[PDB]
RNA sequence: GCCGAGGGUAGGGCCCGUGACUGGGGCGAAGUCGUAACAAGGUAGCUGUACCGGAAGGUGCGGCUGGAU
RNA sequence: GUGGGAGAGGGUGGUGGAAUUCCCGGAGUAGCGGUGAAAUGCGCAGAUACCGGGAGGAACGCCGAUGGCGAAGGCAGCCACCUGGUCCACCCGUGACGCUGAGGCGCGAAAGCGUGGGGAGCAAACCGGAUUAGAUACCCGGGUAGUCCACGCCCUAAACGAUGCGCGCUAGGUCUCUGGGUCUCCUGGGGGCCGAAGCUAACGCGUUAAGCGCGCCGCCUGGGGAGUACGGCCGCAAGG
RNA sequence: AGCUAGUUGGUGGGGUAAUGGCCCACCAAGGCGACGACGGGUAGCCGGUCUGAGAGGAUGGCCGGCCACAGGGGCACUGA
RNA sequence: CCUAAGGUAGCGAAAUUCCUUGUCGGGUAAGUUCCGACCUGCACGAAAAGCGUAACGACCGGAGCGCUGUCUCGGCGAGGG
RNA sequence: CCCUCGCCAAGGAACUCUGCAAGUUGGCCCCGUAACUUCGGGAGAAGGGGUGCUCCCUGGGGUGAUGAGCCCCGGGGAGCCGCAGUGAACAGGCUCUGGCGACUGUUUACCAAAAACACAGCUCUCUGCGAACUCGUAAGAGGAGGUAUAGGGAGCGACGCU
RNA sequence: GAGCUAGCCCUGGCCAGGGUGAAGCUGGGGUGAGACCCAGUGGAGGCCCGAACCGGUGGGGGAUGCAAACCCCUCGGAUGA
């Protein structure tokens, strides 16, 4: 669900807020989280490296397990689901019955109170992690591992899920949350069913000021400034752009091409993306 | 479905004198049960609505019983929307 | 002293007359353009809707026979 | 009530194969496609035609019927769950509890709209090729909304049987679907055809009345102007 | 298509030939409406007249009855 | 005849109209401005977005009531110079 | 003569590029309030009545104790005075109608606060993650302890119909 | 050279008083159940009026200034970007 309010301010008018119906904590749990070093967009040299950066709110960063066959076998129950600010998706608080604590991105459908488990041998339902391998081939899986070992990288924002295709020796074939279609070592762990909030990408955030509580600045368009500032400085008057549309620095900004060609992962990508 | 054990309880519960079987009493009785159930599969499926014109036609049908009811014996009228919860 | 015809201030409601200009409508006709309908009317017709075209109209979608063979 | 029946009736969730398209491997060569005839188009940068692999969406061939179901709109692979109407036999229960229905409320084909998906085929708009006096068309090659899914709107129609609902009475023949019997046939309930009496301006209707009658409702009052204007209510808009 | 603050009723008084919210004070939350309230338009009503086979339609001048008005409004005085 | 193709809806004397105080209408006793119209748009036009839009504005136009030393048209008075 | 201020007969914007400036209005209580509308608003719209003091009668509340006292919020009646009762001080002038920008915000420190910038929102486009992109010769960093419902770049700028 | 100024980072602090009255919740109505309507409660908001505080709209003065940007009147924001 998402909430919208009644038009007593002009900027409520279009402004909703998430629904939080699936939330059960409304504290994190002390011995996972760590405080969020802000950095505005800057560097170890001090200097913005990412224009528009900085003052939104206080952050305590929430300590997630992108690993999991950190502990194959030992089932965990799922204790509550929790606010994380660090992502679109929301979290699952898990405690194992081995005692341990840890936090997991929260998939669709997942239970307070239900139980779930990793490793070659966890049943096909939601929450469970595996090798690519041992997954059935046409389910849909996330927080998917792209080298072994290496972490949980792809399919980890609200609502995303990517689907498995096919086999081909040690390489099982994903459709990524962008279309792609790629190739992934089975031993790549991942995790069955999507991930929660879908109805995240609905959310109007409303008024300016909302940006800035998550931390965006205001972005200033090139045609706005001055030629040494940018490729659509000046004019008199407005002006179209009177060259191919440019970034502030200058290289070609609608259409052109960026990935490196002869990078060794193109060997693995069987088909770029679509739409 | 209703089972068939399911529905004597009800005629039994209702009934007038031992054999009684569709007096207006157990006539209402009966259709409030399937009236709630049918309810229950809308509020579920809320695109049925080929069923729901089953419903309206059976809250229409205890409707004018009830009202036969209340016209005979007022007393008794009262009696079993009571024990039925029907009201509103 | 109260009420009080009415006078005055302010804001509302219904109606009537009228207005540069503008929308289609009726009639007039001996005008221009095309030929959509009535025969299978020369792409069967009509239809609600949608998009489009100087104009009758066309086309998509679904519907009707009030469609020749 | 008890006991049975037929059915694409409705909702949810799955799942099967045929075919079109695109992609991949093979093999293969000079054309393929399309029309009245053509051109556009595609093709030696290797098409068409053929074999294997894969991806995805939509619609369900034969059965299929002059059939079945629903109040209407409408509903067609198959599987399970949830659910509605309806017929039959027994003559067991209640005892006129009935009929209709201004307002109200709900349902309501297509197209259309909102937010999000999906997009194989098809295809308004649009482009190109032909035809032609012209061709903002018919024919051919392309092609976007949309057509599909979810939720929410719109509420219109040749929404038709151009025939409001219920009840009773007034010859029969025949074909069909579906219950029940004493299974030739008898009896119910639906779907067609021809016909008694009667009705009708005629066409035609005729136990599925458009016949003979009662009840209640909606509707008509010369063509156009006009389903327009104004007012009013509804809708995001279209517009009702 | 909804209307109503003297509004609807009660009590106490004022007022008149006399009842009455007719008028005033207080008290209660009531009165009217699809059997068409409220609003807009039009008209004085009837015996009758005219037409019509009747049912009905149209009408209200003259004449008789009642009402209303007396330049436009408000008010009282004298008085059965 | 020419083009790759010849400006669609909407808007238009406009923060855009040169001729220009265009023409007509409104408002005024009188209106180069303002509002409403017309369209031969010098030189609008669809995300350098097009046409609208309730609310908002120490933005920029036009009008009216109220009230005034703004003005007719100036006068006197106070205080610091 | 100047500045700051006070008042002014009759007129009342005739001043001027412009009502510039200055009048007016001004708090609370009560009655009342239009087009249009995104149904919130427009609205303090507008317009108007009240406002001091004295006496008599009475209602609820707090702290007390349930009462006295103290404090708070009122109601009704009859009277007094002045030109005048938020008697001084602080305290909106209003309305109709166009343009531009949806709106709150931001800006040329010290001649421009705006119609400019930003803004939610729309679209195109890049990026499979040792991401793209940015800073740095490099190491290392930001991006991001994020992962296509995410991050960069660009134009447009609520919303409606396009 | 960032003791001015601009942005960010870490850690503290500040915003009199009044007004308007969102959702939610409770009760009542309504219905097959609903949608919903009403009342109370409630206290939302780049909400409203206005001090501090942050500004700098118009006008006047100042102009070898009180001041190398000030003074007076007026005006904008004032729980938020
Ligand atoms: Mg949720
Ligand atoms: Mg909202
Ligand atoms: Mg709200
Ligand atoms: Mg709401
Ligand atoms: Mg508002
Ligand atoms: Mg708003
Ligand atoms: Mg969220
Ligand atoms: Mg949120
Ligand atoms: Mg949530
Ligand atoms: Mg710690
Ligand atoms: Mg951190
Ligand atoms: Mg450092
Ligand atoms: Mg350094
Ligand atoms: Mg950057
Ligand atoms: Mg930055
Ligand atoms: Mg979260
Ligand atoms: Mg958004
Ligand atoms: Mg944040
Ligand atoms: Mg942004
Ligand atoms: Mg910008
Ligand atoms: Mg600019
Ligand atoms: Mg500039
Ligand atoms: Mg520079
Ligand atoms: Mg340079
Ligand atoms: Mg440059
Ligand atoms: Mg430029
Ligand atoms: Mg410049
Ligand atoms: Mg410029
Ligand atoms: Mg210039
Ligand atoms: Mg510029
Ligand atoms: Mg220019
Ligand atoms: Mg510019
Ligand atoms: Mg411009
Ligand atoms: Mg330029
Ligand atoms: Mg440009
Ligand atoms: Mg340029
Ligand atoms: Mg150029
Ligand atoms: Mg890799
Ligand atoms: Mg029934
Ligand atoms: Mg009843
Ligand atoms: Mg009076
Ligand atoms: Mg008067
Ligand atoms: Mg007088
Ligand atoms: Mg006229
Ligand atoms: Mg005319
Ligand atoms: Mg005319
Ligand atoms: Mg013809
Ligand atoms: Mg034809
Ligand atoms: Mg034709
Ligand atoms: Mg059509
Ligand atoms: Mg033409
Ligand atoms: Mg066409
Ligand atoms: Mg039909
Ligand atoms: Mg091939
Ligand atoms: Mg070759
Ligand atoms: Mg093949
Ligand atoms: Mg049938
Ligand atoms: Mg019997
Ligand atoms: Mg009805
Ligand atoms: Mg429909
Ligand atoms: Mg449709
Ligand atoms: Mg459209
Ligand atoms: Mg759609
Ligand atoms: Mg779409
Ligand atoms: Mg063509
Ligand atoms: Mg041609
Ligand atoms: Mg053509
Ligand atoms: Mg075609
Ligand atoms: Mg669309
Ligand atoms: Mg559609
Ligand atoms: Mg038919
Ligand atoms: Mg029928
Ligand atoms: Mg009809
Ligand atoms: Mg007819
Ligand atoms: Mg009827
Ligand atoms: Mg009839
Ligand atoms: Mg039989
Ligand atoms: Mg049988
Ligand atoms: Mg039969
Ligand atoms: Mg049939
Ligand atoms: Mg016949
Ligand atoms: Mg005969
Ligand atoms: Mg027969
Ligand atoms: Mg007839
Ligand atoms: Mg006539
Ligand atoms: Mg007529
Ligand atoms: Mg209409
Ligand atoms: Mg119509
Ligand atoms: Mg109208
Ligand atoms: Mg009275
Ligand atoms: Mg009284
Ligand atoms: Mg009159
Ligand atoms: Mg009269
Ligand atoms: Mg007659
Ligand atoms: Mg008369
Ligand atoms: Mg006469
Ligand atoms: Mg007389
Ligand atoms: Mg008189
Ligand atoms: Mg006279
Ligand atoms: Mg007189
Ligand atoms: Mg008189
Ligand atoms: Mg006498
Ligand atoms: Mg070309
Ligand atoms: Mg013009
Ligand atoms: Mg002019
Ligand atoms: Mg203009
Ligand atoms: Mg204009
Ligand atoms: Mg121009
Ligand atoms: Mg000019
Ligand atoms: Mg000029
Ligand atoms: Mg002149
Ligand atoms: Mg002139
Ligand atoms: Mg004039
Ligand atoms: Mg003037
Ligand atoms: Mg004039
Ligand atoms: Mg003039
Ligand atoms: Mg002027
Ligand atoms: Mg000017
Ligand atoms: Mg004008
Ligand atoms: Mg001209
Ligand atoms: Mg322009
Ligand atoms: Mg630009
Ligand atoms: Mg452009
Ligand atoms: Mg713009
Ligand atoms: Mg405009
Ligand atoms: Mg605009
Ligand atoms: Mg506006
Ligand atoms: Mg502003
Ligand atoms: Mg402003
Ligand atoms: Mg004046
Ligand atoms: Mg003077
Ligand atoms: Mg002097
Ligand atoms: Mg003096
Ligand atoms: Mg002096
Ligand atoms: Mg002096
Ligand atoms: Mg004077
Ligand atoms: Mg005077
Ligand atoms: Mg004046
Ligand atoms: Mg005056
Ligand atoms: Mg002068
Ligand atoms: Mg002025
Ligand atoms: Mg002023
Ligand atoms: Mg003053
Ligand atoms: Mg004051
Ligand atoms: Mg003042
Ligand atoms: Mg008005
Ligand atoms: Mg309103
Ligand atoms: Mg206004
Ligand atoms: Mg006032
Ligand atoms: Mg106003
Ligand atoms: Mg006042
Ligand atoms: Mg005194
Ligand atoms: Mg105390
Ligand atoms: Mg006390
Ligand atoms: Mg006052
Ligand atoms: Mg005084
Ligand atoms: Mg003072
Ligand atoms: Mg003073
Ligand atoms: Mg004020
Ligand atoms: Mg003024
Ligand atoms: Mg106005
Ligand atoms: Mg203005
Ligand atoms: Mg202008
Ligand atoms: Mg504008
Ligand atoms: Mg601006
Ligand atoms: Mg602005
Ligand atoms: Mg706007
Ligand atoms: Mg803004
Ligand atoms: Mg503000
Ligand atoms: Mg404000
Ligand atoms: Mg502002
Ligand atoms: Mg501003
Ligand atoms: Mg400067
Ligand atoms: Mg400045
Ligand atoms: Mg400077
Ligand atoms: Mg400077
Ligand atoms: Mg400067
Ligand atoms: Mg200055
Ligand atoms: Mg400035
Ligand atoms: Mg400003
Ligand atoms: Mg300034
Ligand atoms: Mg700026
Ligand atoms: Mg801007
Ligand atoms: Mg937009
Ligand atoms: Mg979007
Ligand atoms: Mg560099
Ligand atoms: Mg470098
Ligand atoms: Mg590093
Ligand atoms: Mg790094
Ligand atoms: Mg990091
Ligand atoms: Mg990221
Ligand atoms: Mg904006
Ligand atoms: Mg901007
Ligand atoms: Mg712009
Ligand atoms: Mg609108
Ligand atoms: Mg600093
Ligand atoms: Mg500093
Ligand atoms: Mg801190
Ligand atoms: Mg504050
Ligand atoms: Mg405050
Ligand atoms: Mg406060
Ligand atoms: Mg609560
Ligand atoms: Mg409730
Ligand atoms: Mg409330
Ligand atoms: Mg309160
Ligand atoms: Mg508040
Ligand atoms: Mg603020
Ligand atoms: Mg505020
Ligand atoms: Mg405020
Ligand atoms: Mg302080
Ligand atoms: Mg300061
Ligand atoms: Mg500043
Ligand atoms: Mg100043
Ligand atoms: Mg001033
Ligand atoms: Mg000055
Ligand atoms: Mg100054
Ligand atoms: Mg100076
Ligand atoms: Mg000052
Ligand atoms: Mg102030
Ligand atoms: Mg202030
Ligand atoms: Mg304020
Ligand atoms: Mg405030
Ligand atoms: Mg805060
Ligand atoms: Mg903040």
């Amino acid at each position: 669900a998402v909430k919208k309010f009644k038009p007593y301010t002009p900027s409520r008018r279009f402004m909703t807020v998430a629904d939080f119906s699936e939330i059960t904590k409304t504290e994190p749990e002390k011995s996972l989280v760590k405080p969020l070093k802000k950095t505005g967009g800057r560097n170890n040299q001090g200097r913005i490296t990412v224009r528009f950066r900085g003052g939104g709110h206080k952050r305590l960063y929430r300590i997630i397990d992108f690993k999991r066959w950190d502990k194959v076998g030992i089932p965990a129950k799922v204790a509550a689901i929790e606010y994380d600010p660090n992502r679109s998706a929301r979290i699952a608080l898990l405690h194992y019955v081995d005692g341990e604590k840890r936090y997991i991105i929260a998939p669709d459908g997942l239970q307070v109170g239900q139980q779930v488990v990793a490793g070659p041998d966890a049943p096909i339902q939601v929450g469970n992690a595996l090798p690519l391998r041992f997954i059935p081939v046409g389910t849909v899986v996330h927080a998917v591992e792209l080298e072994p070992k290496k972490g949980a990288k792809l399919a980890r924002a609200a609502g995303t899920s990517a689907q498995i295709q096919g086999r081909e020796g040690d390489y099982v074939i994903l459709r990524l949350p962008s279309g792609e279609l790629r190739k992934v070592h089975g031993e790549c762990y991942a995790t069955v069913g999507a991930v929660g909030n879908a109805d995240h990408k609905n959310i109007v955030l409303g008024k300016a000021g909302r940006s800035r509580w998550l931390g965006r600045r205001p972005h200033v368009r090139g045609a706005a400034m001055n030629p040494v500032d940018h490729p659509h400085g000046g004019g008199e008057g407005r002006a179209p752009r009177g060259r191919p549309p440019a970034s502030p620095w200058g290289w070609q900004t609608k259409g052109l091409k960026t990935r490196k060609r002869r990078k060794p992962s193109s060997r693995f990508i069987i088909a770029r993306r679509k739409k | 479905p209703i089972t068939k054990e399911e529905k004597q309880k009800v005629i039994q519960e209702f009934a007038r004198f031992p054999g009684d079987t569709g007096s207006t009493e157990v006539q209402v009785a009966l259709l409030t049960l399937r009236i709630n159930r049918l309810s229950e599969h809308l509020k579920v499926h809320k695109k049925d609505h080929h069923s729901h014109r089953g419903l309206l036609m059976m809250v229409g049908q205890r409707r004018r019983l009830l009202r036969y009811l209340q016209r005979e014996d007022p007393e008794r009228y009262r009696a079993l929307i009571e024990k039925l919860g029907i009201r509103g």
